[PDB]
């Protein structure tokens, strides 16, 4: 019974929108590229590999020239765009 | 300087305590009915 | 409040009453002019002091005069 | 007499409406009757639709009410509007038109307030009335 | 499906009901804050608010003050926070002196006795929170270096 | 001479100013080929500088210790051409302009629409007026003495005192 | 069909009668003057067409023909620049030696000693040095002789005559109807595909067929007189294929989509040409060709007589959500009925584009030998920055004019405009708070640094050798753009600009472009820029949103867009109109653009521009003082204002003395403006009463009664002389400094 306003009950559909937007953004971004930023992997997989690499170096943050920041920014930008569009499509149309 | 303690005693008082008490009491005076 | 005076040079053209945004002025019966009416200011507690009435007055130097005085919530035009 | 049960124009609301001083110091009300539902501009910003029949609306200032009255007079030919002042105690003071006749028309019983019996050039000098409770008008 | 409605179903009040202003999350957070939470004396509202604000006040004074590169940086930062707390308590006191008439009602914040209780609670909470932050930064090297001790 | 100043034709600092100006133009002249238009222009500038300094040195102008001509304007006849005679020339031209403008204003007052005469000038009548201005002192004085220049104080609007 | 040509023939007779009736366009003004105020009013409302008549058709016809007149004036101006380049310039000598000949296309007559302004500009030439960059444009276009410049001047003059004839024809002989003007879809299709698309395509044609071979021969060292004429490059395909062998293959690779064959004259090289310091012209040719294709594609989007196409009303009305009510409904009617709304949008867009032009043109120099021409770079950056700021504020002004005049609440119920008006208080309050926050945490850093450096506490300052404010995001973006060639743009040989990082491109021992590092001072000045822009937005947006009414004045729309006040009541209602908000926002725009161009001038002189000497070291103009001095106001006052004004104040007796004279005169006009800005009308009217008594005593009082300027005119005159004085002072200071040291 989440009210989005004073008297406006609205279903946020956070599980569906989150899961569907995550899958619909991650799966197309599994397309590989041979550029050094990706390293032979897709955008999502290069991002996850960079997460593992930098978590193997805790305290020490990723450097400026490290591909982690660019991978994180592009991946989260596309994810946020997918989440916004998925929220619009599922909450509005619902069919 | 003779009585060299007097600047370090009086300058914080004159510059922080005097204006604070003046501003507080003037505020009370100008806002009371 | 502001003080609004109407002098006997008034010709009763009712322009100052029509120009008043705050309903301060009104026309009352008089015999001093050809129109048979003079402006009056019974409600100067609502006067904001905009001097639109003086702008509307056509007599050489004005018949209606606004003297700004003590400021109140109404005269300052405060919606808060 | 202000009927508090008069319906209001359909308005979506705005941040320009009345503040805490309306419920604490004084508030103003304007009522009018329209022949049809039609869109007018709010004096606080925004468009509202007045209903067919009676309309009651609340404002913070008398000038806002009279601006709305002038707008509905000159754009919709509505002249039956009434402006009231309401206090927090519940007292309603009828304001406009004060005697039922608009102030630009002469009405019997009105007495002149603030009338001076000479021209403006006949006022007294400030040095004449200094240290003295005489008015500058004489 | 409209998300913005007139505030309190009143189209002529100077406010709008928005998701930032009137959602369930906003209403829960605002009603659960100590300044608005039901069942609290004004003194305890003051205690909670003072604990929070006085606790976080130590940090900027300790890390950025003129004595920040000295061995007495934390002591100076806590003393600066205490001086700010005393100044703000004087501000609260003079606000309550000029703002409220002496009434029997004392269970509300916006009463004279209620504001005095709130000021007392805010002073005691602010001193306690600043002292707690001082203790934690004095005894934990992680807080002294803001995490750089891990590197 | 006057006020301790020296005549410019014998002041050494006047000569130093002339020499410095000529040298400053000649070092610019050195970078251009003879017969090029910049060379001719620079040589003409050198000639104008030399002629100006010669004329100023032979005019009885007084130079101070700075090396520049100083004008005397106390009324003495040995320096009447430095302020007094240019002053008479200005006063003649300015009285001409004022007289013809006043005459046009008084003509425009007689027209059907005076303001149209102010914004759209009657050019033949204005040219007649600007021709009339050569005898402006005598005409203006006769206008004054006949009561046609000054209007009395009871016919001019004034504010309440 | 629905989109058709409808015209009225001979609507307005061509006559000189109304030329003799000033104020004929206005019923108020046509009665003639009675006071001098009329005169000012006659020049003040004259091109305000909607206030003279209510017919939208007549207004649209006047607008169309006035636009033709402006195009005629612009073409005459261009023809003048080409002619003065042809006859009064050293352009051929500059073509022979670009690195040592200062461009000059103005020669003065000798009258009163002003012949000193004909400075020794090189090439055996004396004249006024010009900084508009026309020499570099003509070199990029392949103009090698002054005969071609004469022909260009003739073409400009002929186009000026054609435009002025078209204005007379399309107003006085064949005026289009209102239905012709109200085709937004057809106008957008034709102007996207035909104006921008075919224009880009034809300029790509000129670049590929003319500019590339002539500039390739020029960069190889061929003298301009031995280069073949452009038509010889057109007809001799062997001569063209000697430079670009793909021209031996003809147009077959284009039509068969074998486009990589054209890779020798359509490149994606990036960086700069090492010989000239400009962009590769092959890159510009592919750029303009790709833009032509994209624009022609975009010009087929909108619906016209045939059934295909988008309807913009449908597009607008479909985009609406739960936060926004009716959404973008009603905007098509506004933008097809109100000329002021279109002028607001287009002025805002043109101003933003001019600002983008200034940034992108300093950073990626597009013309040969323009990067090392530091006066040209500084002049064009400053000029297009000023034009952009003025146009953006004009967009706000004409938005306010739409809001007062053309806005109809009946046609605007619960759409985006109505909801913006209905939460204007929230908008303006949050903007006010963010402006105060930006002012404190940007300018108080400078104040804090002034105090710390004055108190002898250097370790307490905000600096790179002190408590640091690193611009980490911009540095990260610079690292990305430096790493981009071969990684995120794999087919680009070099970076988009060397300002992000890379090598020092130097031409003739002068830095064309080098990396522009960002430190604490760059952080502080970019957040100063953000503060000034947000405050200008606050003033202009508050004026637009409160143009019709407010809590103070509930009937402000009845008073109009431009009124002085509503009297001394309500405490005082001075400067309450939207016009007065534009009046204040012009001052704040001046402040913003002044700080922007000062940042540019100091940063380029300190960290980019300079001379390259042995061992590859770069000696900058001010020797890298920006990092330690631009963190304090004292450093800006001493090391930028005091230090770099030495050239304009010691310019007397040289060719740059006109800049010293203009410097003094602009200080004078700026100070003169404060008489109008600080004073009020009643004082001047009473002083004029005394002067009227003096003229009345001599019977010389004018028939047109002299009045003091109106309150709005007092504000406008003060603002105009203020802007002229300040901009002229910066103009003279910049130009004298950069001509002397660069
Ligand atoms: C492909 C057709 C086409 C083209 C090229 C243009 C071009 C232009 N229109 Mg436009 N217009 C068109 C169709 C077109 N329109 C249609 C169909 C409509 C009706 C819906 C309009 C309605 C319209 C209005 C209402 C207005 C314009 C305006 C303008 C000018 C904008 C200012 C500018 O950048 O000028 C600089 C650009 C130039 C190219 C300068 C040269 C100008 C001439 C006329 C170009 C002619 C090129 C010619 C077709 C081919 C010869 C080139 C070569 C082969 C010899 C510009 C000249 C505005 C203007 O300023 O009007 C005067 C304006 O107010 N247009
Ligand atoms: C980024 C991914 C994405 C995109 C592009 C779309 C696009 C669309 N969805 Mg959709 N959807 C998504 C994710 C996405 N969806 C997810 C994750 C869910 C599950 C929660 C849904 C559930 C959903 C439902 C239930 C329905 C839609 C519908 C629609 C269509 C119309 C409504 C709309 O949002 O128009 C958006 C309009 C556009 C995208 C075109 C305009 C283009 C401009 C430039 C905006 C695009 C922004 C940018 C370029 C996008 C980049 C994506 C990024 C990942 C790189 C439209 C084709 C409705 C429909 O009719 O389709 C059947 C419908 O019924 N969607
Ligand atoms: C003449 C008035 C005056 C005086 C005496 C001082 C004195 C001082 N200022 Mg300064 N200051 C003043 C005016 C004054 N200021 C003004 C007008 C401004 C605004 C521009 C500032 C802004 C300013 C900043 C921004 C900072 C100082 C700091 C300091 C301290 C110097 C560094 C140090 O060793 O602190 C060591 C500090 C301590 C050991 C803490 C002392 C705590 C005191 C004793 C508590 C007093 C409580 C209160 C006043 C009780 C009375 C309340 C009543 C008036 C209502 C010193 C106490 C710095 C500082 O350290 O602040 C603490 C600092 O950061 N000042
Ligand atoms: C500050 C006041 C002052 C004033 C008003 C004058 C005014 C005059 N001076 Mg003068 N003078 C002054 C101070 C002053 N002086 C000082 C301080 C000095 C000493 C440096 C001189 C030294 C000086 C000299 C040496 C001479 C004058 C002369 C004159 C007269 C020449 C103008 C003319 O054509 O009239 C004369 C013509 C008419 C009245 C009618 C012509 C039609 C004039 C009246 C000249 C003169 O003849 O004085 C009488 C003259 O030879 N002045
Ligand atoms: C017909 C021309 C005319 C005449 C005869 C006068 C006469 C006078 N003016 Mg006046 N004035 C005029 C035009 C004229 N004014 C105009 C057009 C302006 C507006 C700029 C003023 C502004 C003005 C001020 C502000 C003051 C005077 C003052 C004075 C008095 C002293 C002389 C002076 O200061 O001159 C100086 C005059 C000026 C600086 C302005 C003159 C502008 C031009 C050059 C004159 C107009 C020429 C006109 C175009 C001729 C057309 C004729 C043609 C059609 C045939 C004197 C009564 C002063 C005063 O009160 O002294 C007691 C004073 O303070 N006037
Ligand atoms: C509006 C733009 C425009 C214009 C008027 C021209 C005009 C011309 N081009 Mg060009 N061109 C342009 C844009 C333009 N071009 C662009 C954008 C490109 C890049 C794709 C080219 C690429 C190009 C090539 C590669 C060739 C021309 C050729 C020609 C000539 C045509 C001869 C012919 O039909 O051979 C047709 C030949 C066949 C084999 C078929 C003529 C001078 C040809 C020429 O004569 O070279 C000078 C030639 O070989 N052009
Ligand atoms: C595409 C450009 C464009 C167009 C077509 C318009 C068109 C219009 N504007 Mg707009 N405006 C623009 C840009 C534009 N503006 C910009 C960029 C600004 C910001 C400065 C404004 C600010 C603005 C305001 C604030 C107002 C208008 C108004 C108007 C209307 C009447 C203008 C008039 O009669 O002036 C007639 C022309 C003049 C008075 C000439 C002005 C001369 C200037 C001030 C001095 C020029 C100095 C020169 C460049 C250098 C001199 C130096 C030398 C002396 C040494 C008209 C609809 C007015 C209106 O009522 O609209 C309804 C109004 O109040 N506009
Ligand atoms: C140098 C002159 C100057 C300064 C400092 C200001 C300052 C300001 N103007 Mg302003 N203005 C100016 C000239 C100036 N103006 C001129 C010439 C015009 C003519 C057109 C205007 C027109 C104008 C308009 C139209 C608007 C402003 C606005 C603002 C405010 C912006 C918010 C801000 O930066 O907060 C931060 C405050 C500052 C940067 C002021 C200096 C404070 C520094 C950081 C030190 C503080 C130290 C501390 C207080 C010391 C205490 C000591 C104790 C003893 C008191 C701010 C109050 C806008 C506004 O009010 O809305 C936000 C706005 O809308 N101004
Ligand atoms: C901006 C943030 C954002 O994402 O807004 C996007 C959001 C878009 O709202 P809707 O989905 O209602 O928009 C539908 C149309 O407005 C767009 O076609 O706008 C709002 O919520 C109102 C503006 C809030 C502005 C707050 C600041
Ligand atoms: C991070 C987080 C994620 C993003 C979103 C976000 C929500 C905005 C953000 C939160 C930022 C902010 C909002 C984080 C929330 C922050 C606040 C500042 C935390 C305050 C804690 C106060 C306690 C510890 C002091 C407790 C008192 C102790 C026990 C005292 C004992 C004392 C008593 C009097 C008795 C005597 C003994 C002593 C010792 C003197
Ligand atoms: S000043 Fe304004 S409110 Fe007061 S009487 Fe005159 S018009 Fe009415
Ligand atoms: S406007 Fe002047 S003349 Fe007319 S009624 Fe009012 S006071 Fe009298
Ligand atoms: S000072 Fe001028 S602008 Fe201000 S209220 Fe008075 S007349 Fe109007």
């Amino acid at each position: 019974k989440f009210e989005v306003s004073d008297g406006t009950p609205y279903d946020l559909n956070v599980p569906l929108v989150g899961a569907a937007s995550f899958i619909g953004w991650v799966v197309p971004t599994l397309l590989p590229s041979q550029i050094p930023l990706y390293g032979g992997k897709g955008l999502s997989t290069a991002f996850f590999a960079s997460i593992g690499t930098n978590l193997a170096k805790f305290p020490a943050p990723p450097g400026m020239t490290d591909p982690f920041w660019l991978l994180c920014f592009i991946w989260h930008s596309g994810l946020f765009a997918t989440m916004i569009l998925g929220s619009i499509g599922y909450n509005g149309y619902a069919a | 300087m003779t009585a060299a303690y007097l600047p370090s005693i009086l300058v914080p008082i004159i510059g922080l305590i005097f204006p604070g008490l003046v501003m507080a009491f003037a505020f009370i005076y100008i806002e009371q009915d | 409040s502001h003080s609004v005076k109407v002098y006997d040079t008034c010709i009763g053209c009712t322009q100052c009453v029509r120009a008043c945004p705050c309903d301060v002025l009104e026309m009352v019966s008089w015999d001093g002019c050809k129109a048979g009416q003079i402006a009056s200011a019974p409600r100067t507690e609502d006067c904001i002091g905009c001097k639109r009435c003086e702008t509307a007055c056509p007599t050489d130097f004005l018949s209606v005069r606004v003297y700004l005085g003590g400021e109140t919530t109404r005269s300052m035009g405060l919606a808060y | 007499t202000l009927n508090l049960q008069i319906p209001s124009p359909t308005f979506e609301g705005s941040t320009g409406g009345w503040l805490r001083a309306a419920e604490v110091e004084e508030k103003y009300a304007i009522t009018w009757t329209s022949p049809k539902e039609q869109v007018f501009e709010m004096p606080t910003g925004g468009a509202a639709i007045m209903r067919q029949g009676e309309n009651l609306l609340y404002l913070a200032r008398k000038e806002q009410c009279l601006a709305l009255a002038t707008q509905v007079k000159n754009s919709f030919k509505i002249t039956d509007y009434k402006v009231y002042r309401i206090f927090p105690s519940g007292e309603v003071q009828y304001l406009h038109p004060k005697d039922g006749v608009f102030p630009e028309k002469v009405n019997a019983g009105r007495v002149g307030v603030g009338n001076v019996s000479h021209s403006i050039g006949k006022n007294l000098n400030p040095a004449q009335i200094k240290f003295t409770s005489k008015s500058f008008n004489g | 499906s409209q998300f913005i409605k007139p505030y309190n179903d009143d189209p002529f009040v100077g406010n709008l009901a928005t998701p930032v202003s009137t959602s369930s999350f906003t209403k829960s957070l605002l009603s659960n804050l100590p300044a608005y939470r039901a069942g609290l004396s004004p003194l305890l509202r003051g205690v909670e608010i003072g604990l929070t604000h006085g606790y976080f006040l130590v940090g900027p004074f300790y890390k950025l003050g003129p004595l920040r590169n000295s061995d007495v940086a934390l002591l100076s930062g806590f003393f600066s926070a205490l001086g700010l707390i005393i100044i703000l308590v004087a501000c609260l006191t003079i606000y309550g002196v000029v703002s409220f008439e002496e009434t029997e009602a004392k269970d509300q914040l916006q009463t004279a006795k209620g504001w005095r209780q709130f000021t007392s609670g805010w002073l005691v909470g602010s001193v306690g929170g600043a002292s707690f932050a001082y203790i934690l930064i004095s005894n934990i090297p992680f807080l002294q270096t803001a995490g750089m001790s891990m590197l | 001479d006057v006020a301790g100043l020296t005549p410019c034709g014998e002041s050494k600092e006047f000569a130093r100013r002339l020499d410095g100006s000529v040298k400053k133009l000649q070092t610019r002249l050195k970078k251009y080929e003879a017969g090029t238009p910049p060379a001719l222009a620079l040589q003409k500038q050198i000639d104008k500088t030399k002629n100006r300094f010669d004329r100023y040195g032979k005019a009885g102008l007084l130079c101070g210790t700075d090396g520049l001509p100083h004008l005397i304007a106390d009324g003495r006849w040995s320096h009447s051409g430095e302020f007094v005679i240019p002053g008479l020339f200005f006063l003649y031209v300015a009285g001409w302009i004022g007289w013809v403008g006043r005459s046009y204003v008084l003509f425009a007052r007689t027209a059907d629409k005076p303001t149209e005469k102010e914004i759209i000038i009657d050019v033949p009548v204005a040219l007649s007026f600007v021709s009339t201005g050569f005898i402006w002192p005598f005409s203006a004085f006769k206008e004054f003495t006949s009561g046609n220049l000054i209007v009395p104080a009871d016919e001019i609007t004034v504010s309440p005192r | 069909k629905k989109v058709s040509i409808t015209v009225d023939r001979d609507p307005v007779a061509t006559s000189f009668e109304k030329w003799a009736q000033p104020g004929h366009f206005s019923r108020t003004l046509a009665k003639g003057p009675k006071t001098t105020t009329w005169i000012w009013n006659l020049h003040a409302d004259v091109h305000d067409f909607d206030s003279h008549t209510n017919s939208l058709e007549d207004i649209s016809r006047k607008i169309f023909s006035a636009h033709f007149g402006q195009l005629s004036i612009i073409f005459l101006w261009l023809s003048g620049m080409y002619f003065h380049g042809a006859r009064f310039s050293n352009y051929s000598a500059w073509l022979s030696n670009p690195t040592a000949v200062k461009p000059s296309a103005q020669v003065v007559w000798p009258i009163v000693g002003q012949e000193i302004l004909n400075g020794d500009v090189g090439g055996g030439f004396q004249g006024v040095q010009v900084t508009s960059g026309f020499f570099q444009i003509w070199r990029a276009s392949g103009i090698t002789s002054e005969v071609e410049l004469y022909w260009c001047a003739l073409a400009g003059l002929l186009m000026s005559g054609l435009m002025i004839f078209a204005g007379w024809f399309h107003y006085h002989k064949a005026a289009p109807k209102l239905e012709w003007f109200q085709n937004a879809e057809s106008m957008l299709n034709h102007h996207l595909s035909g104006l921008l698309g075919l224009g880009c395509l034809s300029w790509a044609g000129h670049q590929i067929h003319i500019s590339l071979p002539v500039n390739k021969l020029l960069d190889a060292g061929v003298a301009p007189q031995e280069i073949p004429l452009p038509h010889e490059f057109l007809v001799n395909r062997d001569l063209m294929a000697q430079l670009y062998p793909s021209f031996s293959k003809g147009l077959v690779p284009f039509f068969t989509l074998n486009w990589s064959e054209y890779s020798d004259f359509l490149t994606f090289k990036g960086g700069l040409n090492p010989v000239t310091g400009g962009l590769w012209l092959s890159d510009t040719a592919h750029h303009h060709l790709a833009l032509a294709v994209l624009f022609i594609v975009a010009g087929h989007m909108y619906r016209t007589n045939w059934g295909i196409g988008h309807s913009m009303k449908e597009i607008l009305e479909a985009h609406k959500g739960p936060f926004t009510g009716e959404g973008h409904k009603g905007l098509y009617e506004i933008l097809t009925t109100s000329w002021h709304a279109q002028l607001a949008i287009n002025l805002a867009m043109m101003g933003s584009v001019s600002i983008i032009v200034a940034h992108h043109m300093y950073a990626m120099p597009p013309y040969p030998y323009i990067a090392t021409d530091y006066p040209t770079q500084l002049s064009i950056f400053t000029h297009h920055m000023w034009i952009g700021g003025f146009c953006v504020v004009g967009g706000a002004a004409h938005a306010g004019i739409f809001m007062v005049r053309d806005y109809n609440p009946a046609q605007n119920y619960n759409n985006l405009l109505d909801r913006v008006i209905r939460h204007r208080d929230a908008i303006i309050s949050h903007l006010n708070w963010i402006c105060i926050f930006l002012g404190f945490h940007s300018f108080g850093l400078y104040i804090h640094n002034d105090t710390m450096r004055a108190l002898g506490r250097t370790q307490d300052m905000f600096s790179d050798t002190a408590i640091q404010l690193k611009p980490v995001f911009a540095q990260w973006v610079q690292s990305i753009h430096t790493l981009a060639p071969g990684n995120t743009t794999p087919n680009a040989l070099a970076t988009a600009s060397y300002a992000f990082g890379g090598d020092v491109v130097a031409v003739g021992n002068k830095v064309a472009m080098m990396p522009i590092s960002l430190g604490t001072a760059d952080f502080m000045v970019h957040h100063i820029h953000a503060f000034t822009i947000h405050v200008t937005v606050l003033i202009l947006l508050k004026g637009v949103l409160f143009s019709r009414n407010s809590r103070l004045i509930p009937d402000k729309a009845n008073l109009g867009f431009r009124f002085p006040c509503d009297g001394p009541g309500r405490g005082g209602t001075c400067q309450s109109s939207a016009w007065d908000s534009v009046f204040l926002g012009l001052f704040w725009m001046y402040n913003c653009i002044s700080v922007v161009i000062f940042h540019f001038s100091w940063k380029m002189q300190s960290d980019v521009w300079g001379t390259v000497q042995a061992d590859g070291t770069v000696t900058h103009i001010t020797g890298g003082n920006f990092a330690q001095s631009a963190i304090t106001i004292n450093g800006w006052l001493r090391d930028f204002l005091w230090a770099q004004a030495s050239q304009v104040i010691q310019s007397y007796g040289s060719a740059l003395s006109a800049y010293g004279l203009i410097f003094l005169g602009a200080h004078f006009i700026w100070a003169f403006s404060l008489m109008f800005l600080f004073s009020g009308r009643g004082y001047w009217q009473e002083l004029i009463e005394s002067i009227v008594w003096a003229h009345n005593k001599l019977n010389v009082a004018p028939a047109i009664q002299p009045r003091a300027l109106s309150i709005t005119q007092g504000r406008a005159v003060g603002l105009a002389h203020y802007l002229l004085g300040g901009i002229g002072t910066t103009w003279a200071f910049f130009l004298a400094r950069i001509i002397s040291v660069g």
